[PDB]
């Protein structure tokens, strides 16, 4: 059963996941500890693999686990350990931190990365995998495998490069930010389960599965969201094999029935078992049948449309989300969501009518303002993000959110701006068809990590407001935020105008993070300000930016040319 | 000459169909969809969420 786990993982495999095991439960325990922990149950293994009739190989790996999880000194958890297994395992689970109590990692200069790297692999991987793991307790543990492959990767391509640094960062960068968001993606569904049970995920499920399986009937459908909601919620429990056995099972199950499902899945249901559950879950949507009626015959022209809706409403509700969702790969979830909500109303409204069929009637016109909303509102912002760069993007955002919610904090506006305009070029790349899908997943996160962020630091009645409205709206009601005409403006402190040769040696994204920190405060000393008029001042200021920095004599370059700026642009607003 | 799998299926759907008949859902546009299923799994799935539903 250990010995199934190690010759179907392969040593690395079952090595490096057996580390972030430990790492998720025993958050608190130095590297050094696990270390020796994970070979105390590996080199156990490939003997135990060898003899099959050896002592306890044959127990079951939550007993296995836990019996090596109660080996060393140190400690209200201490209740534990006393319960004989499952009956107990809901234990050590039920006492894991939100969020945990330790330093806030700090990423190592590119000279010490690369340097660390090639005077040894396994150590510096292994090192930072532990350590990612235990601030991240509930992170689906074989996904966190596969980003440290991506790592090694990075690492191993940087490092050899004319450029280390502007090669290797990018991909950190680029990796932390997947990271986090698979995590936060994680948080979300497990939360937003709680919190609207079963009903709102299966929706949304639905929704999901059809847009990716468009050939699968409804029961294909449905049945697989069932699995799902299964596996999401075993999974958001937190435990690796409870949820592992429900991945790898309903991934076999799609595998089997491929031919039925998608004619995208043929790599995928190849692959090893550890992967396998993994590539389905982000397989490309496969192509929907050629000749798709409208959904007018069954939802609105049919005569039996009420009796059908009450005899099993959300199962009639879940046939027209399919219907209308495999039909749509070019809307987001949310939107089909947004849909299928009306479409609700509007038979709760008038099936109980003097005539059904009079009110319902013109149903499918209440969808257009719905898709226009979003529609539209990609087009002008992609549109935008064209005309500028993610760079100038992000500081039209800047603008506009500051303008929008000054009382947030230069930090989170930055940040959230940031990622909102990264959030353009990983979407606006792509066309019409593919905007809105890509934005909603992109733009969840960014905007719950906002939401978090507001969550813990309350500061704005709009913006909870916003945050803890359906995840159907969520988004809508950042969207209607007006520009606040009633914020006064901040007092001028120099200390934040004032620059040094420092920013010229600073990473360019960080060099970019600090003109851009300039930028919100900027708006918040002058949040009249025309952004025609913060243009003039925007140009002024990279123009100053490079005078100063390729001149000879820095410190006093931008010293007292930066009170030219300052006085400049003091006088021109106001 | 149908396989041992084709007859479950065909059995699962006329079972699942009576079994929902007779917890009240007349319309064929259910019973049609229980048709459609390829699996047996897929067919007391979809059973079971169109029982759930009724109420
Ligand atoms: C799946 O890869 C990840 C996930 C989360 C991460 C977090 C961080 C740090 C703690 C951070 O900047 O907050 C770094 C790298 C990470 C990689
Ligand atoms: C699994 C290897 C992880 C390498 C750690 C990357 C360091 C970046 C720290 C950060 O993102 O702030
Ligand atoms: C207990 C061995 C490690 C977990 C199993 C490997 C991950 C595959 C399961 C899945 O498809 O998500
Ligand atoms: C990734 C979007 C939602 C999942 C859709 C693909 C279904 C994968 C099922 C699984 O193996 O867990
Ligand atoms: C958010 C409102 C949408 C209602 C959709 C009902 C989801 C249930 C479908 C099912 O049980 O298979
Ligand atoms: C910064 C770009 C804002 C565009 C809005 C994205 C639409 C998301 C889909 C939705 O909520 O229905
Ligand atoms: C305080 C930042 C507010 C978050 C921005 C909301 C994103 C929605 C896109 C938009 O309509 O602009």
């Amino acid at each position: 059963e250990v010995a199934h786990r190690f010759k179907d993982l392969g040593e690395e495999n079952f090595k490096a996941l057996v580390l972030i095991a430990f790492a998720q439960y025993l958050q608190q325990c130095p590297f050094e500890d696990h270390v020796k922990l994970v070979n105390e149950v590996t080199e156990f293994a490939k003997t135990c693999v060898a003899d099959e009739s050896a002592e306890n190989c044959d127990k079951s790996l939550h007993t296995l686990f836990g019996d090596k999880l109660c080996t060393v000194a140190t400690l209200e958890m201490a209740d534990c350990c006393a319960k004989q297994e499952p009956e107990r395992n809901e234990c050590f689970l039920q006492h894991k931190d939100d969020n945990p109590n330790l330093p806030r990692l700090v990423r190592p200069e590119v000279d010490v990365m690369c340097t660390a790297f090639h005077d040894n692999e396994e150590t510096f991987l292994k090192k930072y995998l532990y350590e990612i793991a235990r601030r991240h307790p509930y992170f689906y543990a074989p996904e966190l495998l596969f980003f440290a492959k991506r790592y090694k990767a990075a690492f191993t391509e940087c490092c050899q490069a004319a450029d280390k640094a502007a090669c290797l960062l990018p991909k950190l960068d680029e990796l932390r930010d997947e990271g986090k968001a698979s995590s936060a993606k994680q948080r979300l569904k497990c939360a937003s389960l709680q919190k609207f049970g079963e009903r709102a995920f299966k929706a949304w499920a639905v929704a999901r599965l059809s847009q990716r399986f468009p050939k699968a009937e409804f029961a294909e459908v449905s049945k697989l969201v069932t699995d799902l909601t299964k596996v999401h919620t075993e999974c958001c429990h937190g435990d690796l094999l409870e949820c592992a056995d429900d991945r790898a099972d309903l991934a076999k199950y799609i595998c089997e029935n491929q031919d039925s499902i998608s004619s995208k899945l043929k790599e995928c249901c190849e692959k090893p078992l550890l992967e396998k559950s993994h590539c389905i879950a982000e397989v490309e949507n496969d192509e929907m049948p050629a000749d798709l009626p409208s959904l007018a015959a069954d939802f609105v022209e049919s005569k039996d449309v009420c009796k059908n809706y009450a005899e099993a409403k959300d199962v009639f509700l879940g046939m027209f989300l399919y219907e209308y969702a495999r039909r749509h790969p070019d809307y987001s979830v949310v939107l089909l969501l947004r849909l299928a909500k009306t479409y609700e109303t509007t038979l709760e409204k008038c099936c109980a009518a003097a005539d059904p069929h009079e009110c319902y009637a013109k149903v499918f016109d209440e969808f257009k303002p719905l898709v226009e909303e979003p529609q539209n509102l990609i087009k002008q912002n992609c549109e935008l993000f064209e005309q500028l760069g993610e760079y100038k993007f992000q500081n039209a955002l800047l603008v506009r959110y500051t303008k929008k919610v000054p009382q947030v904090s230069t930090p989170t506006l930055v940040e959230v701006s940031r990622n909102l305009g990264k959030v353009g070029s990983k979407c606006c790349k792509h066309p019409e068809a593919k905007r809105m899908p890509c934005a909603e997943d992109y733009l969840s996160v960014v905007l719950n990590q906002l939401c978090v962020l507001h969550e813990k630091t309350p500061v704005s009645d709009r913006v909870t407001k916003c945050c803890t409205e359906s995840l159907v709206n969520r988004r809508p009601c950042f969207s209607a935020l007006e520009v606040d005409e009633t914020y006064v403006p901040k007092e001028f402190n120099a200390e934040t105008f004032t620059f040094h040769a420092d920013i010229c040696t600073l990473s360019e994204k960080e060099r970019q993070i600090k003109k851009q920190t300039a930028l919100v405060e900027l708006v918040k000393h002058k949040p009249k300000a025309t952004k025609e008029q913060l243009k003039a001042v925007m140009d002024d200021f990279a123009a100053f930016v490079e005078k100063c920095c390729k001149a000879d004599d820095k410190e006093t370059c931008f010293a007292e040319e930066g009170k030219k700026l300052v006085a400049a642009s003091q006088a021109a607003l106001g | 000459h149908m396989t041992i799998d084709q007859w479950l299926l065909k059995n699962a759907k006329e079972d699942a169909i009576a079994e929902l008949k007779k917890a009240g859902i007349t319309s064929d546009f259910y019973f049609n969809a229980i048709n459609k299923a390829k699996t047996v799994e897929e067919v007391n799935a979809l059973k079971n969420e169109i029982l759930k539903a009724h109420a």
